[PDB]
């Protein structure tokens, strides 16, 4: 096995789009994800709520759906709830709350993409230990 | 007045606020207002266990018993709704705060004694007619007391309720039947009723205190074994305010 | 990138070469 | 400015470089060296130069 | 001696989300239900039937029009006593 | 005087048992953690380690034998606060909450304390040298890492290795799930230094014993063939020498006796030095190698290696160990 | 580090390991000297 | 400088530096300018590798957090307002290193073998009780400035960081320094266990920069002291007076500061800021037990009364005394204390009411921030547990700080013990052996 262009191959918008990141956008794709999103989400999960993970399946069941690169793009510049009836940009890392999350700053609207594109790529790789937690280990 | 530094190892942590001996007055009650306890305080001083009188026509006594988990005991920053019936007595609907500590007290002879003293959805009510709360003034009412233990416990073994093993996998194949009650969790749920004696009255302010006396049962080990029936005895605190 | 290398080269090299210029000039070692 | 800040800093270095090496090799030298504390005289003075050169000369590029 | 809560899942609890039982974290399963829906049918618990949970006051139209999607996945029985004390329909101990 | 008269007696090489200075303070504290062990070992109430009042029992009165029995740490509640009998309302309480292990192993570190001094000091006192405290610091650092250091990188004395055959096993088995001691060099070195010191062991024992001059018969035991006191030594160093020269290789032997012992001393001293060092260390949570999904193929699968099982082992003692302590997800202390 | 400086940013990821280097030039010395 | 005319060997050779003051004087100079280069070596390095808006505590950074503490380069909330003065640190102790390097190689290997016939002054003898403390005296007073830079620092100089800052973390001067004997030399009567900590829980600045100020004085009193004095009868009937005697002394002294320093970075938060070392052991667990307070209270749940599995409060418990603490496995951790955990904290302990209404989003920022960085990682650097899996690369520098320094800290004490021993014996003239012909066992009467 290897990683093919099928499998970087991920959802763009809510419609149907679709785009094809390159190697070198996953590889630092994940590196931006290890800079700023894998103390509370490493593997997937979420340390400090377990009941939200990062897999494929629970993002297209959030409001609004975030199964797609625009839907991850758009959360990480306004995160909202997992109903989106608040905005908690006050307690998650985002661009709007960039000023009490400096590792936030430096995002460019490239690099979200790319962290974006990794979300989505992991669970089609490692199944269903993306956001498995200790039991998939 | 004193901060956390003045108090912290001392054990005045675990006891309740006081009123001088001047609080012997009343509080008056308004039938057209609405009352909440802002803040109800339970310090325990006595943990009476009736022991089991062996088995014949005895009078069931009530011994006395050694704290051994030291000053963890008493119930504070508990709140609720303070109602007036019409009929002018008091009714005092426990809602949220600390209103539970698991105590173990030992008896005469080592035997040591696990209980969960409690007030949760305490429902205490006054004699009729209460215009105001004098140093006569005394509420009587009844209590849930949950399981010691939660469902999600687990015994030595492995055993549980919501959780765990549901046999005895040490003895493969042992007769399971002898073992049914060991094996077999059991979330317990029985009434207590207490009653709260109010000695000191500060009008101005409305802060009430006295003595109380409640009556429950101990941890019965998720059904394993029969309750030992316990009588607390301690002082109280309880500031009044309206909505 | 291996300028890295090159740093480590002359700077690890400048001790021995001390003990080996002070050995051929058979100094006080 | 810059012109002048690092080539004393690069001298300074390559000085460094060669006292590193250069003065252990003059003090456990038998013979030789009437010859060479004119030059640990004469590297340590300039070195003492370069220092200040570049250190002052560090406010005007920075 | 019967295990009160291996019995429940014989029900329709091990079928679908008990309002008055099942933990708050079991909505995650459905759209648009947690946490502030989550939160308000917890926290108004217990019900007589399924379609109570229209009744909660403070309900928005587009809260009822979700509720009513989500109805098919929802049911009711006797409270449980193990299920909802020391918090557990909040926190049942159970994460990753 | 009789002050100086008692300072002879103490210091003095003709008592049977040397007291000492060291001493003064070693025989009481000694003492009172011996006299403290065998009473609670034996008799002690069940104690509620955890701080979560589900007590543990310890004591062979109480349901143990000499295998499962242990005296049980003070309890979480307590944490690293100082618990002497006058802390308690009442002796009830103190066996509850883990009393009897405080006073045993705090009179214990400080007799076990002195104990090394006092090596020193008869050292002194018969012209010796003095290194021999030194090769008993090693078990004696091992002693305070199980029972002070850990404890306290942790904040909890019932972390501390409970003073019981199985409580030792319990300790070394959440150690791991923990820390992945094995995976850590210290340990490592550690095992390198008891394996090797057992080695050495035989090695200079078997080649003594090989070596030792015929000075006895056929009918009798060839300890005889030595006497107490006696100047001349009681083996051939030489034939020994040519023996294990030629099992190797001859510059891979030992041709000094001095040369030879101090590497008998020196291998396990420093080898328990560091699985001591290993032990204080993991007590910051200064873990053992990670290497958890290391191995990954061209598309991002994880291949899995050794290090991958023993995690899973890990993933087993983690999710057992204190059952019912643990709220939330992350164990922390 | 000031982006004047950023010329000797390889020379400054090697300069902590120097005083490493000092216990290994004692030993080079030693056998220099063939241990004396 | 050989074995059969030192008497050492070459494993052994710096001891034959003993009666050489010339020499060992260009061995202390050379080894301070190595202390020196490392502390601007790493400073450089630090600075190299350093990222302004990542927290240094992700950086594995132990010398920038200490130049932040002192209140250079950073401000409100320890944020990195200028690097600058990371630099001049880095680039002054480096340079000053040539200096000591210089004289250092100059005394070892050129300069005269002997001080003594140099100078009276600078020469010495190991057993000229009048000299040593003379020495002791003048380096005595050496530390004694040391101490009041400190001071000048926190009260003249820009000042400190405080992480006890009113309206959070900030560069404050220290105006009242306490003074109080009381409080000072009460720290060191404390006891050494939970809830007291020794001089370890020491807790805002004001005790900080009064404590050196009374160890300012002492040291220039004591080292005037021991420059005008001579040692007394009873002291010197009690020690040894040699070179090797007065090294281990030196080595038990190290020893008990380096299990002192050990213990400060694991447990104070005070003098190591967690914005710049990152949370303690007792922190991140307490931030944890925070964390899910919130997160289920605003689920609706009432963690007042939310009973735990084992009986014990879920979110809530009582301290031994009574004391309102967090519940879980961190019962063992409420003494902890913590600018973003205070404003909770009510006479009884923590306020429920507080709890259910005042809790901030910074609070809660913290507390989650402190959780997922709890000091808790793998000799590779592999961020948490041990079972944890490969992704964040991150061990908590109070890690490193604490487990570095305990390893010196005991084999400084082994120091002690080797140095010490041999120098009872070698004073008494038997370190090299049993006379063969004066076994003083011998001439004993027998055990039995
Ligand atoms: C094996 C055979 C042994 C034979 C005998 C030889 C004995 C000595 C052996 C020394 C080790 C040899 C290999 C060294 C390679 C190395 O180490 O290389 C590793 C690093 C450089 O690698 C980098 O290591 C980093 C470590 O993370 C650090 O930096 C990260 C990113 O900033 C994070 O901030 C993280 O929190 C922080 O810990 C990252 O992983 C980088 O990605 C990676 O490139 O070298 C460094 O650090 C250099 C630091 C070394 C000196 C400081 C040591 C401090 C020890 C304190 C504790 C003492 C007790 C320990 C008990 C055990
Ligand atoms: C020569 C003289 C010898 C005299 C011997 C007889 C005297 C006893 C000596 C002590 C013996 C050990 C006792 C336990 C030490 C300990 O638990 O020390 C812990 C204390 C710190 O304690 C903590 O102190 C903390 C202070 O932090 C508080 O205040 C802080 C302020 O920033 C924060 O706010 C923080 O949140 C808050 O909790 C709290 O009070 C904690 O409750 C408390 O546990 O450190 C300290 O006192 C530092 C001092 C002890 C250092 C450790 C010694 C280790 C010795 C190793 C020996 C090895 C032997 C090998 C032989 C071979
Ligand atoms: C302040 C510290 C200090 C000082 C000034 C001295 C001074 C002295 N010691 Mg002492 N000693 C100290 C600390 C100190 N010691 C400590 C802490 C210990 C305990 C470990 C010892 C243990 C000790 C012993 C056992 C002996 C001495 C002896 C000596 C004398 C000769 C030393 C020599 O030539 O070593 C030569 C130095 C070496 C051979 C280098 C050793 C390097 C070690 C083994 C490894 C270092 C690893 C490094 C830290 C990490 C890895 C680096 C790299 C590989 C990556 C001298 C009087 C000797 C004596 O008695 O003389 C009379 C002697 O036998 N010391
Ligand atoms: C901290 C490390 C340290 C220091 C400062 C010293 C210092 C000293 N040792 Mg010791 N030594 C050390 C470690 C150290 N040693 C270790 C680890 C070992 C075990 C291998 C030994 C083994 C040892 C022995 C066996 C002997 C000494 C002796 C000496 C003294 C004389 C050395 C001499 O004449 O060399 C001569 C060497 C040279 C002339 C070669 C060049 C040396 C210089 C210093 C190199 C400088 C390099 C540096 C980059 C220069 C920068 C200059 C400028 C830019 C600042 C000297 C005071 C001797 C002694 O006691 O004599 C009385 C002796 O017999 N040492
Ligand atoms: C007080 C000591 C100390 C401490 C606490 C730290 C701490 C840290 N250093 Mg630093 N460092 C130090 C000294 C120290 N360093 C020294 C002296 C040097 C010069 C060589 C360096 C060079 C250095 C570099 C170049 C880097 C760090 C980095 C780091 C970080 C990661 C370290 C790591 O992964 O090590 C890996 C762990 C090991 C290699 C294990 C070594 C174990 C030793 C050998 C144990 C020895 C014990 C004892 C002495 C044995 C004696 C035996 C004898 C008695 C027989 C961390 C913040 C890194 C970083 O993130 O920088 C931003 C980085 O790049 N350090
Ligand atoms: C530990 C420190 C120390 C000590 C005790 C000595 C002692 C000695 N040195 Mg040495 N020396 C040292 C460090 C030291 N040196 C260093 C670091 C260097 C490199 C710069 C030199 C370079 C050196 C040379 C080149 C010579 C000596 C010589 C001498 C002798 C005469 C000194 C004299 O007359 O000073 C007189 C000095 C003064 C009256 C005032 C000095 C003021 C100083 C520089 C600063 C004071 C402020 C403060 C303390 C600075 C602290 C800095 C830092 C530590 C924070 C004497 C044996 C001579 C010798 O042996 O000839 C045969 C000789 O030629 N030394
Ligand atoms: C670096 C520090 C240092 C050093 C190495 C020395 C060394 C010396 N001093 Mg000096 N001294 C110092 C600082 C120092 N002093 C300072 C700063 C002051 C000013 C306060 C003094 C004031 C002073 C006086 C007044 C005297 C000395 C004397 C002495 C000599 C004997 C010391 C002795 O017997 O101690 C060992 C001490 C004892 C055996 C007494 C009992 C000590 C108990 C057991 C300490 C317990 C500590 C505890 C475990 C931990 C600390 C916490 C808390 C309890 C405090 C010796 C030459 C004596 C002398 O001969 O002068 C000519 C003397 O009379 N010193
Ligand atoms: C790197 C900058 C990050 C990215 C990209 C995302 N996060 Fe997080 N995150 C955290 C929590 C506690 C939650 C759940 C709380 C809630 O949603 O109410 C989340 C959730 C997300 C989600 C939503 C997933 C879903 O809807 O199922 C996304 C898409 C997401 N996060 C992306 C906590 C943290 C945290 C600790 C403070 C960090 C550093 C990050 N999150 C970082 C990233
Ligand atoms: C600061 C600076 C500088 C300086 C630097 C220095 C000072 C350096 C030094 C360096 C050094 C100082 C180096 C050294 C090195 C050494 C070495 C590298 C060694 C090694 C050794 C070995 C390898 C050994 C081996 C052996 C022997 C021979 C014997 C025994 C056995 C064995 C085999 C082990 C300069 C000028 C650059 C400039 C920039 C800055
Ligand atoms: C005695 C002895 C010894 C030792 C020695 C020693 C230890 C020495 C030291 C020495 C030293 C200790 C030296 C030092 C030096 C230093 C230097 C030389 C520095 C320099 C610096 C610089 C050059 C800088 C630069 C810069 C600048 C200016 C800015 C920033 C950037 C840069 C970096 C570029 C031994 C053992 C070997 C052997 C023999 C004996
Ligand atoms: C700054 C500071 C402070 C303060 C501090 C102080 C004030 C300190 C002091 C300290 C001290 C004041 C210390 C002392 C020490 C002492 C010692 C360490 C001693 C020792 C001794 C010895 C070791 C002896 C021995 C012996 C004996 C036992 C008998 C006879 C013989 C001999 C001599 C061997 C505070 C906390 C506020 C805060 C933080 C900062
Ligand atoms: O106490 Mn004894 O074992 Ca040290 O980790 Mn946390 O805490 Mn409990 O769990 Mn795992
Ligand atoms: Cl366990
Ligand atoms: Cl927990
Ligand atoms: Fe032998």
């Amino acid at each position: 096995a290897e990683l093919t262009p099928e499998v970087l191959t991920v959802p763009l918008n809510s419609e149907g789009k679709t785009i094809t990141l390159t190697e070198k956008q996953y590889l630092e794709g994940k590196r931006l994800f290890q800079y700023a999103c894998a103390s509370c989400h490493v593997g997937g999960i979420t340390k400090t709520n377990p009941s939200l993970d990062l897999r494929t399946e629970t993002l297209a069941l959030a409001t609004p759906p975030r199964d797609n690169i625009e839907g991850l793009v758009d959360y990480m510049k306004n995160p909202t709830t997992y109903d989106g009836e608040q905005e908690i940009a006050e307690v998650h890392p985002s661009l709007r709350s960039a000023d009490i999350f400096p590792k936030m700053r430096n995002l460019t609207e490239k690099d979200l993409v790319a962290i974006a594109g990794h979300i989505l790529v992991e669970p089609k790789i490692l199944g269903d230990k993306w956001g498995g937690g200790k039991v998939y280990y | 007045t004193l901060t956390y530094d003045d108090i912290v190892g001392t054990g005045l942590a675990n006891k309740c606020p006081t009123l001088d001996d001047t609080a012997r007055g009343a509080y008056p009650i308004d039938s057209s207002q609405t009352y909440r306890i802002a803040r109800l305080c339970l310090q325990p001083t006595t943990f009476l266990v009736k022991e089991e009188p062996k088995n014949k026509r005895q009078e069931a006594e009530f011994v006395p018993t050694k704290l051994v988990t030291r000053e963890t005991t008493s119930l504070d920053q508990i709140q609720g709704e303070l109602k007036v019936n019409s009929d002018g007595s008091l009714t005092f609907v426990e809602e949220d705060g600390i209103d539970f500590q698991p105590v173990t007290v030992q008896m005469a002879g080592g035997e040591r004694i696990p209980l969960l003293f409690t007030v949760k959805n305490l429902v205490a009510s006054t004699q009729p007619n209460v215009t105001s709360i004098t140093t006569s003034t005394d509420f009587k009412g009844e209590f849930n007391v949950p399981s010691y233990r939660t469902a999600n416990f687990l015994d030595p073994k492995g055993r549980g309720l919501a959780s765990g093993y549901d046999s005895a996998i040490a003895l493969p194949q042992a007769k399971e039947e002898e073992l049914a009650r060991a094996n077999v969790k059991r979330f317990s749920l029985t009434k207590g009723q207490i009653s709260l004696n109010v000695a000191k009255v500060d009008g101005r302010t409305g802060e009430i205190a006295g003595t109380f006396e409640s009556e429950q049962l101990s941890d019965d080990d998720m059904g394993a074994h029969e309750p030992h029936e316990v009588k607390i005895q301690g002082v109280f605190y309880a500031s009044i305010e309206p909505a | 990138v291996i300028a890295q290398l090159t740093m480590i080269a002359m700077i690890g090299i400048a001790g021995p070469m001390i003990i080996f210029l002070l050995a051929v000039r058979r100094g006080n070692l | 400015m810059t012109i002048l800040f690092q080539l004393a800093l690069a001298a300074l270095v390559i000085l460094s470089f060669v006292m590193v090496i250069g003065v252990p090799v003059a003090y456990a030298s038998p013979q030789d060296w009437d010859r060479s504390k004119q030059l640990i005289f004469l590297g340590s003075g300039l070195w003492i130069a370069l220092v200040l050169v570049v250190g002052v000369l560090n406010f005007f590029v920075v | 001696l019967v295990n009160v809560v291996d019995e429940k899942l014989g029900t329709a609890y091990g079928e679908k989300i008990d309002l008055n039982n099942t933990n708050i974290a079991a909505f995650i399963q459905y759209r648009g239900l947690y946490p502030t829906l989550a939160k308000l049918i917890v926290k108004n618990a217990p019900y007589e039937s399924v379609e109570d949970v229209l009744n909660i006051p403070g309900l928005t139209e587009r809260q009822k029009q979700i509720l009513r999607e989500n109805l098919e996945h929802f049911t009711v029985t006797e409270v449980e006593t193990a299920l909802v004390e020391g918090g557990d329909r909040y926190n049942n101990g159970l994460y990753k | 005087n009789l002050w100086e008269r008692f300072c002879n007696w103490v210091t003095s090489t003709d008592n049977r048992l040397y007291v000492g200075w060291f001493g003064v303070i070693m025989i009481p504290t000694l003492l009172a953690a011996t006299i403290c062990f065998v009473i609670a070992f034996i008799a002690a109430p069940p104690v509620d380690i955890d701080g979560i009042r589900e007590p543990v029992s310890g004591s062979l009165l109480y349901g143990n034998n000499i295998i499962t029995g242990a005296v049980v740490p003070s309890s979480n509640a307590i944490g690293l606060h100082f618990y002497p009998i006058w802390e308690a309302a009442s002796l009830d309480e103190w066996l509850y909450n883990g009393g009897p292990y405080q006073l045993i192993i705090f009179h214990f570190l400080l007799g076990a304390s002195c104990y090394m001094g006092r090596q020193w000091e008869l050292s002194y006192r018969l012209g010796m040298r003095p290194w021999i405290c030194v090769a008993y610091s090693a078990p004696l650092a091992s002693a305070f890492a199980v029972f002070l250091i850990y404890p306290i990188g942790q904040g909890s004395f019932s972390d501390g290795m409970p003073l019981g055959i199985s409580g030792t096993f319990n300790f070394m088995i959440v150690f791991q799930a923990e820390h992945n001691i094995l995976m850590h060099p210290f340990h490592q070195l550690g095992v390198a230094g008891v394996f090797g010191g057992a080695l050495f062991c035989a090695m200079h024992g078997s080649l003594v014993t090989s070596s030792l001059i015929r000075e006895t018969t056929e009918t009798e035991s060839a300890n005889y063939g030595y006497k107490f006191g006696q100047e001349e030594e009681t083996y051939n160093i030489v034939a020994a020498h040519g023996y294990f020269g030629r099992l190797i290789f001859q510059y891979a032997s030992f041709n000094n006796s001095r040369s030879l012992h101090f590497f008998l001393a020196a291998w396990p001293v420093v080898g328990v030095w560091f699985t001591a060092l290993g032990i204080s260390t993991m007590a910051f949570n200064l873990n053992g190698f990670n290497f958890n999904h290391s191995v990954i193929d061209a598309k991002g699968n994880v291949i899995n290696t050794w290090a991958d099982i023993i995690n899973r082992a890990n993933l087993g003692m983690e999710v057992m160990h204190e059952r019912n302590a643990h709220n939330f997800p992350l164990d922390l202390a | 580090l000031p982006e004047a400086y950023a010329i000797f940013d390889p020379l400054v990821d090697v300069l902590p390991v120097i005083p490493v280097l000092f216990l290994a030039l004692a030993f080079v010395w030693q056998a220099a000297v063939g241990f004396r | 400088r050989d074995q059969e005319s030192s008497g050492f060997a070459w494993w052994a050779g710096n001891a034959r530096l003993i009666n050489l003051s010339g020499k060992l004087l260009g061995a202390h100079v050379a080894h301070a300018g190595l202390i020196v280069f490392w502390a601007g070596a790493m400073t450089l390095f630090e600075l190299a590798h350093f990222i302004p808006e990542k927290p240094m505590y992700e950086q594995g950074l132990i010398l920038i957090p200490h130049i932040a503490t002192l209140g250079w380069g950073v401000g409100p909330g320890g944020e990195v307002v200028d690097t600058f003065p990371f630099f001049v640190v880095g680039v002054v102790h480096l340079i000053s290193s040539a200096v000591l390097g210089f004289g250092g190689v100059y005394h070892a290997i050129r300069g005269p073998e002997t001080l003594e016939e140099y100078s009276s002054f600078f020469g010495y003898d190991w057993k000229d009780k009048n000299k040593m403390t003379t020495i002791l005296g003048f380096h005595l007073i050496v530390l004694g400035i040391g101490a009041l830079l400190l001071v000048a620092k926190a009260m003249f100089f820009g000042g400190l960081y405080d992480t006890w800052a009113p309206g959070g973390g900030d560069v404050r001067v220290i105006t009242n320094p306490t003074l109080d004997p009381r409080v000072i030399f009460g720290y060191l009567l404390k006891s050494p266990f939970g809830g007291e900590g020794w001089i370890v829980s020491v807790n805002n600045l004001e005790d900080v920069v009064g404590g050196h100020i009374w160890i300012g004085l002492i040291c220039i009193a004591g080292g005037i002291w021991h420059i005008l004095t001579t040692p007394f009868g009873w002291a010197r009937r009690a020690f040894i007076w040699s070179g090797e005697a007065y090294l281990s002394y030196s080595l038990g002294a190290l020893s008990m500061m380096g299990f002192i320093a050990t213990c400060f970075v694991w447990f104070n938060n005070t003098v190591y800021p967690s914005e710049f070392y990152g949370p303690t052991g007792p922190e991140a667990s307490q931030a944890q037990a925070m964390t899910f307070l919130i997160r289920d209270q605003k689920l609706g749940a009432n963690v007042g009364s939310a009973q735990g599995p084992t009986g014990l409060g879920k979110y809530l418990m009582r301290s031994p005394t009574g004391e309102i603490i967090f519940g879980g496995e961190t019962m063992r951790f409420w003494d902890f204390r913590g600018p973003w955990l205070e404003p909770l904290r009510g006479p009884n302990g923590l306020d429920l009411n507080k709890i259910k209404n005042d809790i901030q989003p910074w609070q809660e920022r913290r507390a989650a921030e402190y959780m997922t960085h709890a000091p808790l990682g793998s000799l590779n650097s592999v961020g948490g547990v041990a079972t944890e899996i490969n992704s964040v690369n991150f061990v908590s520098p109070r890690s490193w700080l604490a487990t570095s320094h305990f390893v010196l800290a005991f084999f400084f004490l082994v120091g002690h013990l080797w140095h010490a021993g041999r120098a009872r014996a070698a004073a008494a003239g038997f370190e090299k052996g049993i006379d063969r012909e004066s076994e003083p066992v011998l001439s004993m009467p027998s055990l039995d």
